[PDB]
């Protein structure tokens, strides 16, 4: 997953 | 092999490169060699090897076979398409 | 003189080999679909032109015809003619 | 005598029969061999079916001729 | 038997090969069933790369990259130069043997062909096909009616 | 001879419309077999089948939950222990 | 429309003239003639012995050219004199320039092409019936006022009889008999029997005779006679009154029903006779039509190839087991049906005393001009019967060389490849879509101009030819034709 | 062919929120879309990213 | 897979030391343990004579004939 | 290719199991 | 590291993408002509790489029979889409920018939602594979090209195709493509030549204009050339692509 | 040899070709003369050649129509009942040996019962 979620 | 040239002519292929059935014929042999080799290994494992206990002897049914290919494609040859995982 | 073809069919019918000609090519041509693939090119042609009049309409149906015949009908039943021909011809 | 029958997957083969012969008694022959019940059977001889209570005679059935077996396909 | 590749002989060399005696006849056919079907596996792999290259003269690289998606070993030594001779040997036949050895020193050198560089030429201007440039004529009569069919213009 | 030739060639009667051929007409009014044989259609042994322990772990058990809820009793298969190493096996199917 | 030119021509002793022209020209190539140059002598080709005698030969007389000299197919005979013109060198034309001689014979079909125009002369309803001998019973034949008011008068068929295309509505389970009596209506040699009206020595009646039934179906359907269902109306009150099981209450087989018919035909040629005709060699419609013999040898381990019997058939029931699980061919079917079987049979041969397994065969002897297949689509296993569904290949041009008698016997001999070429077209199928215990039957017929033609109880359809080859044919009719 | 209708037909019976009235309309995928136009710049407005 | 070697000993029964030969054969893991079970063959490459046989025909193809 | 590459797998007296795998 | 198999543009044409068989995907500059990005998030080669109409979010199809739909800013993608017992061929987007057309060697095509994940039609037919894809501007058509050598026009709506344009000989269809206005399409191929296809011949638009099978008004061939690709430019003339000369 | 050959060939060829174009323009020639708002010739249930732009008796690519263009039966559509617009089901014969109408597909079960008289 990605940083900011 | 000219058998092979019969086999590519069931996918409409008609195109080799002669270099493809040496290749896929030397491939196939070096493929069953594994196979019936650790095949005879199981078959000896149901003989009941170690530093001396009994002997050898060869039957080599098919389940076997089953046994020494499933090991093979138990990290091998691209499956069914796995649908429901994905 | 151009009496050479027809003194050659002269020939090949006197002998009976103009009938076993003949007969050998409408059998193929009857057999392989030809027979009827032309009487349905001469009825689209008919609709097509909109008319029935026999000189206008078989010179779009046999250059077409000709060509339909198979190549193995066409080289099997040249084959056959040469083969007379080359016993009466030097 | 001895006459044929060309069976359902072309197989033929013998009957011992006498002209006399009713075509039931022919066609429990064939069940004997084939297995198919007499009622079951179509047996086809130029270009009739047999009927039950005539004879081979009847048919002029001779020596060496040959029956034809079939079974029926039904539909409306 | 069952299948293409006769296990009499085929899988008999294999096993015997190895050293073996008793490999049961149903056993190898069952076995000629198994590596036919690898064959036909490995090659439609190498087909979707195959028409990927948009070409239809299947190279090696499509089998080798084909094993490579496998998880299976590559095959090494395979160069399309040198080519091919399937020479023959009889025995009291076997129709194999490679009689294309025997070097001791190479010193040649590759020669570079041309960059890729691009011709661009004129065709079709409002339907017509001018046949005086890069062009073909009327000769596609002569091609192979299933290939190159059609023509309307 | 060419039966197809040509339609059926008639005229019909304008007293009783029957169709009337025309020589009735004037007394009514008074090598590759072995392409063929390859046909092989080979098979394998074995197949693997990607199937993960959380996955079906997951699906059997809320399974079985819905299965003692609504209504062993849920859908299963039915092994020997004799005669196995086949690939497709029965159903017991009991409701 | 009309040809301008013949019309000018046609009033009076000068159509006569024309008249006497076309039927003399048409003459030498009419089949049913002593005058006939090529078509009489049938035997190891179609066109043997006559198209090529020296003196009075079809090729050098009527499609050899006087110009070129040339035989060319495509040949005119000249009406206003001896001369033969051949078309593609435009000497035909030449001479209707040059003589003014306009109209010529086709010497291949017959027909009247008009060289001012062009084109053949086609449209014209005495033209086409003059030369098969009409043309003096002309005023009487055509529908006139002073025809109806003394006398019957006959005219064209109607747009929409004129193929016979009509459908039949189901009454219970008549799919048997419907795709049956279409295959029969369609067949040329009924209809032409028919419409001649041979059963004009009839006992009279369609509630009673099953052949005035037929006869009545073939009226309602090409002509105008009383309403649409009424001809198979009348045969099934005929058919209950024979056999209550084939009048359509019930599901039955169609080969069966159409041995019945060709049986109930051939009893009423038989009823209507003078005296009592042998049978075999009987001369109704179903015996000079449907009917060939098979030889059944008997062949004994010396190569004594006796005593061989003679079978009379109508039909030939054909296995698919084999062909189901092979190349699935109509060919490989008959090759199935002549091979050779070495029997169960006691055999004692006469000239060794051998008593080994003899060897039959089955082989043609006497093959009709319309040969009719029955495919066994069925089988029997334990205590059960099921049908064969499996899709064989037909052919729509069918050689029957290899399966004649007498061919497998000069195989390797001097006499090698005498027997020739013997072509049938495929003209219909009846198919049969369920079980062998229940289901549904259609019919497809073709006739003239290629037309293939589907017949579904009462849905008449069109249909290509290439679909009429995917269907799964039980029954198949096929028509001589080389 | 017709099997394919048969047994499709079939599962739409057994969905229960898939009546007689709605499975017909469900066989409604042989309708094609009307003949629509392009958006010219003459009426319709453009659309952000 | 260890079920199913133990299944393939013709014996209906629990699974041990098949395991071990699992392990030591699909995976790189040797366990020095418990089991001691070896393949105890070289795995020799000539069966009786006609195989050596076919090598020294192809052998003597390469060099002259 | 295909009819003479079939004729020279006829001339290999395996036809016969060639024919047989049908 | 492998082998590129696909490339595609930036509508605002400063920047460019490229797909491979090292499961990667890439980003380019065009004003320093240099990378910028990686991306990886596929298990194995990737085919087609497109982006959408607008720019912001590009889609790849890979031999993993899933298909991945990216955007530019975030590396890992968005949403990952599964419907294939095969590989994923070709991608592409319909001109809205919220649908993409899978198409496979299956023998079968699909069509998903961006934001759902899952299937809303599948098209089937076409024996042989799928190797292109098109569509036509007003929102009705997609192109189905294959190793058939058969084009088949399909409606999204029905399912079913509108049209089975034939021709083309026997071999495989690399690409084709549609008008600025959906009047005509071009297929284009590996049997050495282009083939312009009207499209309207019998489609809910019948336009007929009037005076092996129909829908074909021309066939343009080429010295020995097998073609790869075009584009229609703003303007009538196509641009077209091939390779081997003579 | 094979010049003589291929016009040997081509005069065999061009003669039969005449021959069947001959027959074809006569009988349309015939057909059209004869009814000059021909749409349809007789043909018969079975379909013929495949449809072409002079297909006479209408063709259905879709098979639901018959050979005036009118529906039989192919779409078992409906309410569940009345279903077939009314084909065979919905029609009915007058039998002469009793007087009454007589459902169409029930003719042969009541002409067994009816004729037993």
């Amino acid at each position: 997953l990605h940083d900011e979620d | 092999v000219r058998l092979l040239h019969l086999i590519f002519a069931t996918q409409n292929i008609y195109s080799y490169q002669d270099h493809v059935p040496l290749q896929l014929m030397d491939f196939a042999y070096r493929y069953t060699t594994g196979t019936l080799q650790d095949a005879t290994i199981y078959s000896d494992h149901a003989h009941a090897s170690n530093a001396g206990n009994a002997g050898t002897n060869a039957q080599l049914t098919t389940e076997d076979i089953r046994l020494a290919i499933a090991a093979r494609t138990n990290y091998q040859f691209k499956p069914v398409p796995p649908k429901e995982l994905l | 003189v151009q009496h050479l073809k027809q003194q050659i069919q002269d020939v090949l019918v006197e002998s009976g080999k103009y009938d076993e000609l003949s007969n050998f090519l409408r059998s193929k041509l009857y057999q392989v679909g030809w027979t009827d693939e032309i009487n349905r090119l001469t009825q689209s042609i008919v609709t097509n032109e909109a008319k029935p009049t026999f000189s206008n309409v078989i010179e779009r149906i046999e250059p077409k015809a000709m060509d339909i015949v198979p190549e193995h009908i066409k080289t099997e039943i040249l084959a056959k003619i040469e083969e007379f021909l080359k016993d009466v011809v030097p | 005598m001895q006459i044929f029958v060309k069976t359902l997957t072309g197989k033929t083969i013998t009957l011992e029969v006498e002209p006399s012969d009713t075509i039931e008694n022919v066609k429990a022959k064939i069940q004997d061999k084939e297995g198919i019940p007499p009622d079951q059977q179509r047996l086809i001889f130029a270009g009739k079916q047999l009927e039950d209570g005539r004879t081979l005679s009847d048919y002029n059935i001779q020596k060496e001729s040959t029956l034809h077996l079939v079974l029926r396909l039904r539909g409306g | 038997s069952h299948t293409l590749w006769s296990p009499s002989d085929t899988v008999k060399d294999a096993a015997e090969s190895l050293g073996i005696f008793n490999l049961n006849e149903e056993a190898a056919k069952n076995l000629a069933m198994d590596i036919e079907y690898r064959i036909h596996e490995i090659l439609d792999q190498a087909s979707k790369f195959m028409r990927h290259g948009k070409r239809r003269t299947l190279h090696t690289s499509d089998i080798d990259r084909a094993l490579k998606v496998l998880n299976l070993e590559p095959l090494y030594g395979y160069d399309v130069s040198r080519p091919l001779v399937f020479k023959e040997a009889l025995v009291g036949y076997v129709d194999d043997d490679e009689v294309d050895f025997e070097k001791l020193i190479n010193e040649p050198l590759p020669k570079v062909p041309r960059f890729s560089t691009f011709t661009a030429h004129w065709l079709a201007i409002e339907g017509v096909q001018p046949a005086i440039p890069q062009n073909p004529s009327p000769n596609d009569i002569k091609n192979i009616l299933p290939i190159n069919r059609g023509s309307m213009e | 001879k060419d039966s197809l030739s040509n339609p059926l060639r008639y005229r019909i009667c304008n007293n009783c419309d029957r169709p009337i051929l025309q020589s009735c007409l004037s007394k009514h009014i008074k090598h590759q077999v072995l392409d063929g044989v390859a046909k092989s259609y080979p098979l394998p042994l074995e197949r693997k089948v990607i199937m993960p322990a959380r996955s079906r772990s997951s699906f059997l058990r809320m399974r079985e939950m819905f299965a003692g809820a609504i209504l062993l009793y849920s859908r299963t298969a039915v092994i020997d222990v004799d005669r196995a190493g086949d690939y497709y096996f029965s159903v017991r199917a009991s409701p | 429309d009309s040809c301008p030119h013949l019309k000018q021509i046609l009033t009076s002793n000068a159509k006569d003239t024309v008249y006497r022209n076309y039927g003399l020209a048409v003459n030498v190539a009419l089949a049913l003639k002593l005058r006939n140059g090529n078509i009489p002598l049938y035997k190891t080709s179609d066109g043997s012995k006559v198209e090529y005698k020296k003196l009075a030969r079809l090729r050098n007389k009527a499609v050899r050219c006087r110009e070129c000299l040339e035989s060319l197919s495509c040949t005119y005979f000249c009406l206003q004199c001896s001369h033969v013109g051949c078309w593609k060198n435009g000497h035909a034309s030449a001479h209707t320039k040059s003589t003014g001689h306009v109209f010529g014979i086709d010497s291949q079909t017959g027909y009247i092409f008009c060289f001012r125009c062009g084109d053949y002369v086609g449209d014209q309803r005495l033209e086409f019936i003059r030369q098969s001998k009409q043309g003096e019973r002309t005023e009487p034949i055509m529908n006139n006022l002073g025809t109806e008011t003394i006398i019957d008068g006959s005219r064209p068929p109607s747009l929409k009889a004129s193929t016979g295309l009509r459908g039949f509505i189901n009454m219970g389970a008549t799919c048997f008999m419907s795709s049956i009596v279409q295959t029969i209506v369609h067949n040329p040699f009924v209809r032409d029997y028919f419409l001649s009206g041979y059963h004009a020595k009839c006992t009279k009646k369609m509630d009673t005779c099953i052949t005035c039934c037929i006869d009545e179906i073939f009226k309602v359907f090409y002509g105008t006679d009383e309403t649409k269902g009424y001809g198979p109306t009348a045969l099934l009150t005929a058919a209950w009154r024979v056999k209550n099981s084939l009048a359509g209450y019930s599901e039955q087989d169609a080969h069966e029903f159409w041995q019945f018919l060709l049986d109930e035909i051939h009893k009423s040629d038989t009823e209507l006779h003078p005296e009592l005709d042998d049978t075999s060699t009987c001369r109704c419609i179903t015996h000079k039509t449907f009917a060939g013999q098979l030889q059944s040898t008997v062949t004994c381990e010396k190569c004594l190839h006796s005593k061989n019997t003679v079978d009379p058939m109508l039909d030939l029931s054909l296995e698919i087991a084999k062909i189901s699980k092979d190349k699935v061919t109509l060919n490989d079917c008959l090759d199935l049906f002549t091979s050779k079987e070495k029997l169960d049979s006691m055999t004692i041969c006469s000239h060794c005393k051998k008593e080994t397994t003899r060897t039959k065969q089955l082989l043609v002897r006497k093959l009709p001009p319309i040969l009719a297949f029955q495919l066994k689509r069925f089988e029997h296993s334990a205590s059960s019967s099921t049908k064969i569904e499996t899709h064989v290949g037909f052919p729509l041009f069918l050689d029957m060389e290899p399966y004649t008698v007498s061919e497998t016997l000069n195989s390797n001999e001097q006499g090698r490849a005498s027997w020739g070429l013997m072509t049938y077209q495929l003209f219909a199928i009846v198919i049969h879509i369920g079980s062998v215990n229940t289901g549904h039957y259609i019919c497809i017929i073709k006739n003239r101009d290629g037309n293939w033609f589907k017949f579904d109880d009462s849905r008449i359809t069109l249909v290509s030819q290439d679909y009429v080859s995917k269907s799964n044919a039980y029954l198949l009719y096929y028509i001589l034709c080389q | 062919a017709a099997d394919l209708n048969r047994i499709v037909l079939e599962y739409l019976n057994k969905k229960g929120y898939h009546k007689t009235e709605s499975m017909l309309r469900m066989e409604s995928s042989h309708i094609p879309a009307p003949p629509t136009n392009i958006p010219t710049p003459q009426t319709t407005n453009i659309s952000r990213p | 897979f260890a079920c199913r070697l133990a299944k393939h000993r013709k014996v209906d029964n629990i699974d041990m030391r098949d395991v071990q030969l699992h392990l030591e054969r699909n995976w790189n893991i040797r366990v020095p343990g418990y089991a001691s079970d070896e393949i105890r063959s070289v795995r020799k490459f000539q069966p009786t004579a006609g195989y050596n046989q076919k090598v020294q025909g192809v052998a003597i193809s390469k060099s002259v004939n | 290719y295909e009819r003479l590459k079939r004729d020279i797998l006829a001339l290999p007296v395996r036809e016969r199991r060639r024919i047989k795998a049908i | 590291s492998g082998a590129v198999y696909g490339v595609d543009f930036s509508p605002d044409n400063r920047y460019l993408i490229s797909c491979s068989e090292d499961k990667t995907v890439r980003l380019w500059s065009l004003d320093t002509y240099t990378c910028l990005v990686s991306y990886k998030g596929h298990s194995s080669s990737v085919w087609d790489v497109k982006f959408s109409p607008m720019g912001h979010y590009f889609a790849t199809a890979s031999h993993d029979q899933t298909a991945r739909l990216w955007s530019c800013d975030h590396i890992y993608p968005l949403r990952i889409f599964a419907g294939h017992l095969n590989d994923v061929d070709c991608v592409e987007f319909h001109p809205n920018s919220t649908y993409l057309f899978t198409g496979s060697s299956d023998k079968t095509a699909r069509m998903w939602d961006i934001a759902r994940g899952e299937c809303v039609r599948v098209f089937m037919g076409h024996s042989g594979a799928i190797n292109c894809l098109a569509v036509s501007p007003d929102g009705r058509w997609l192109a189905s090209a294959g190793e058939d050598s058969v084009v088949c026009l399909w409606d999204i709506s029905t399912g079913r195709r509108i049209k089975a344009m034939r021709g083309h000989g026997r071999s495989s269809i690399y690409s084709l493509a549609f008008s600025r206005e959906g009047t005509v399409l071009v297929s284009t191929g590996a049997d050495n030549s282009v083939r312009v296809w009207d499209v309207k011949k019998n489609t809910n638009s019948p336009s007929a204009q009037p005076e092996a099978t129909n829908d074909h008004m021309s066939v343009y061939f080429t010295k020995k050339t097998p073609v790869y690709t075009v584009h229609f430019t703003r303007r009538n003339l196509c641009l077209a692509g091939g390779v081997f000369g003579g | 040899s094979e010049v003589m050959q291929e016009t040997i060939w081509d005069c065999l060829m061009s003669n039969i070709l005449r021959q069947i174009v001959i027959n074809n323009i006569l009988q349309e020639q015939a057909l059209r003369s004869s009814i000059k708002a021909i749409s349809n010739d007789d043909q018969i249930s079975l379909k013929e050649i495949n449809a072409q732009r002079l297909k006479f008796v209408k063709d259905d690519k879709d098979i639901f129509n018959h050979i005036n263009g009118k529906r039989s039966e192919n779409k078992y559509n409906g309410t569940g009942a009345d279903a077939s617009n009314g084909t065979t089901d919905t029609e009915y014969f007058t039998c002469l040996n009793c007087d009454r109408k007589i459902a169409g597909n029930r003719f042969a079960s009541h002409v067994d019962r009816c004729l037993g008289g």
